[PDB]
């Protein structure tokens, strides 16, 4: 009759075909990664590819229909996904220049390699031995040769490609209806056509910037705990008053303290909770890693995994001729059929990996009824925020005692929950205003703020007053240190790290208020809690059906990101990290380099 | 009939109407082909803006779930009228003494 009618018959159409035709790419990923040969990989391309091109000629469909006048959010949502064109706008030559670049820029980052100065015979690569260097080498020769080389090296040539890279970008996103590629990215959480729930897309920039301010009575707190411990281990090149050395942050891009916890031990002397011994005692592996787990998925009364769940699972890596990814991914193959690959060990860290892939399978399997175009996370922060807050709490002493591989006789105190409370927030606390600072940057790079000269110039001065971090020698304009991370060379964004961290500990305090936990999050405990996994479940199944800020307002009480949570979660740090700093300055100095002189 | 009737790509064999112009009755069938009209013009047996074929096939595959995996469904039902019955259910028996 109406014009509705169209769209509503379209949709179906599209959700009955791209259905089928999504999940042929699916399961030929699962394949490859189950078994990486030649046949699987280009089934793997080719069905991609399939899918793509169909991507591609249904929009000439979803174009027609003007969404103007239109209020049904299900009918805009899902024609808005097929109605952007994306890299299609512009001419095959300037896309394919650009993956043409994305390519080279890929090869480049992954095939760094650095000699030492007094061996040219020995150069180790970015993966393991350079990553080695600056996560368990302590000596300061070997960090400082790996970090300066690496931008040298790396840096540089990346530099000229990373050019290309944002102005290709930026004619895409203009052409889409943005103000850059830096837009493009906050479009992610954008909301129209919502009373009370809408969302601009540049709301994140004064979003991350409010955020951040909040996490600097935390985080200036921690970095000055940080530098009086490794100025202990470097006094000759870090001061007491000083900022923190680029080469000394415990990775080769400075974004996470957690290689820097040998250095950082509030009590050396006092044990941590580490069930690997009791699990093989016991003589676990990695079916009962995994069927233990599940109990906790069910006491905190979530639905249970499929018969095939675990059948068709992969548990190890089944021999070199046929060897698989053992990373840990979590895989929805379609009709319901959902998988997990992981090369699952006897030891905690499989442990709390295996409850964090499951919770990804309860993110997706909630919402596994809504249509096609709508069966995904309203956006990347929901994805992987639910997947840690379900880990921690199985990282708690209380739900190991219960399961009975923690003894009963551990005791507890606050010397040993400040061992594991400060080894989070270097993960933490010591990677939120990182993440903050490179997007910054990044935004300023695509709307175009800082000129392609001033790209060194700028990081440095970004690093000394948002962070506190200089380098171990002086860059130039031809140096280009954030182009030589992985997002970054690959066309990802790292927004999601700051807003999956805030968003971590937000859906943690509802939970706890729902398991009714009381203190600070740390000790938190939702296990055997039914009405915390029924809660949970009830924004689990949403999708993107609807705003995201309407997901956190009915569960978290707020409409963006918050740091109350993060302090609630870190509060007895705060007067640990208060008390140790009582001999040091408090914040950073942009004066001082490890170069001076 | 998930080990019986799903095929590698779906059984295409067994179909489905998505859309009509009216509703059925009970017990009453229709294998028309015609298009799905929303709007005033004509479709010219051609599907696309405002129209819809309305049969599509089903992806009846071996990888399918609880949900989307092939259910043999047979509906009995009985009629009681005026002419008289024609099928009963048995009768039991026993020894002779």
């Amino acid at each position: 009759s109406t014009i509705e009618e169209q769209a509503k018959t379209f949709l179906d159409k599209f959700n009955h075909e791209a259905e089928d035709l999504f999940y042929q790419s699916s399961l030929a990923s699962w394949n490859y990664n189950t078994n990486i040969t030649e046949e699987n990989v280009q089934n793997m391309n080719n069905a991609g590819d399939k899918w793509s091109a169909f991507l591609k000629e249904q929009s000439t469909l979803a174009q027609m229909y003007p969404l103007q006048e239109i209020q049904n959010l299900t009918v805009k949502l899902q024609l808005q996904a097929l109605q952007q064109n994306g890299s299609s706008v512009l001419s095959e030559d300037k896309s394919k220049r650009l993956n043409t670049i994305l390519n080279t820029m890929s090869t480049i980052y992954s095939t760094g390699k650095v000699c030492n100065p007094d061996n040219p015979q020995e150069c180790l690569l970015l993966e393991p031995g350079l990553n080695e260097i600056m996560a368990n080498s302590l000596d300061y020769n070997e960090r400082l040769w790996a970090w300066e080389s690496w931008r040298s090296e790396v840096g540089k040539q990346l530099r000229p490609l990373y050019e290309e890279y944002v102005v290709l970008k930026n004619e895409m996103a203009r052409a889409n209806h943005y103000e850059d590629y830096g837009d493009y990215w906050r479009g992610d959480y954008e909301v129209n056509g919502v009373d009370g729930y809408d969302y601009s897309r540049g709301q994140l920039i004064e979003d991350v910037e409010h955020t951040f301010e909040e996490i600097k009575p935390l985080y200036e707190h921690l970095h000055a705990y940080v530098r009086a411990k490794l100025m202990n281990a470097y006094p000759s090149y870090i001061s007491p008053i000083g900022c923190l050395p680029a080469h000394l942050l415990g990775d080769m891009w400075g974004r996470f303290w957690t290689n820097l916890y040998s250095l950082t031990v509030p009590f050396g002397q006092k044990p941590n909770i580490d069930v690997t011994d009791a699990m093989v005692d016991q003589a676990w592996d990695a079916q009962r890693i995994f069927k233990e787990a599940e109990k906790f998925f069910v006491s905190v009364g979530l639905p249970n995994m499929t018969q095939g769940f675990w059948e068709n699972s992969m548990l190890t890596d089944p021999g070199n001729v046929q060897k698989a990814v053992c990373h840990p991914t979590a895989w929805d193959l379609g009709k319901g059929d959902f998988r997990i690959l992981m090369c699952t060990k006897v030891t905690m860290d499989d442990f709390l990996t295996a409850h964090h892939e499951m919770g990804h399978i309860q993110y997706d399997m909630a919402y596994a009824a809504q249509p096609f175009l709508l069966r995904n996370g309203a956006n990347e922060g929901f994805h992987e925020a639910v997947g840690e807050i379900m880990s921690l709490s199985a990282a708690t002493p209380k739900h190991l005692k219960s399961i009975g591989l923690l003894s009963p006789d551990f005791q507890e105190d606050n010397e040993t929950e400040i061992n594991f409370l400060l080894k989070q927030a270097l993960t933490i606390v010591g990677t939120l205003p990182f993440t903050y600072m490179l997007e910054k940057w990044r935004w300023m790079v695509f709307k175009g703020e800082i000129p392609k000269d001033q790209w060194m110039k700028k990081w440095w001065e970004m690093k000394r007053e948002i962070v506190g971090v200089v380098e171990p020698v002086p860059h130039d304009e031809t140096y280009c240190d954030p182009a030589s991370l992985f997002h970054v060379s690959n066309d990802y964004s790292f927004i999601r790290y700051y807003t999956r961290t805030l968003y971590q500990f937000q859906f943690q305090e509802a939970l706890c208020q729902a398991a009714k936990h009381e203190g600070p999050l740390h000790k938190c405990d939702i296990s055997n809690s039914t009405e915390a996994g029924q809660k949970l479940f009830n924004m689990l199944r949403l999708g993107k059906s609807e705003p995201w800020t309407l997901a956190l307002e009915n569960v978290v009480g707020a409409k963006n990101m918050n740091v109350r949570p993060l302090l609630n979660y870190f509060e007895p740090l705060f007067t640990w990290l208060k008390d140790q700093n009582k001999n040091s300055f408090v914040g950073w100095s942009t004066d001082w380099s490890p170069y001076a002189d | 009939s998930n080990n019986l009737d799903s095929k590698v790509g779906g059984n295409y064999n067994y179909r489905y109407r998505l859309f009509r112009k009216s509703n059925l009755k009970p017990f009453e069938r229709d294998i028309s082909t015609e298009i799905y009209q929303a709007g005033s013009k004509p479709c010219n047996g051609v599907e696309g803006f405002n129209c819809y074929f309305p049969l599509q096939s089903y992806g009846f595959q071996p990888t399918n779930g609880v949900g989307y995996q092939p259910y043999r469904v047979v509906v009995l039902s009985f009629e009681l009228l005026h002419a008289p019955a024609t099928v009963c259910g048995p009768k039991k028996s026993t020894n002779l003494v």
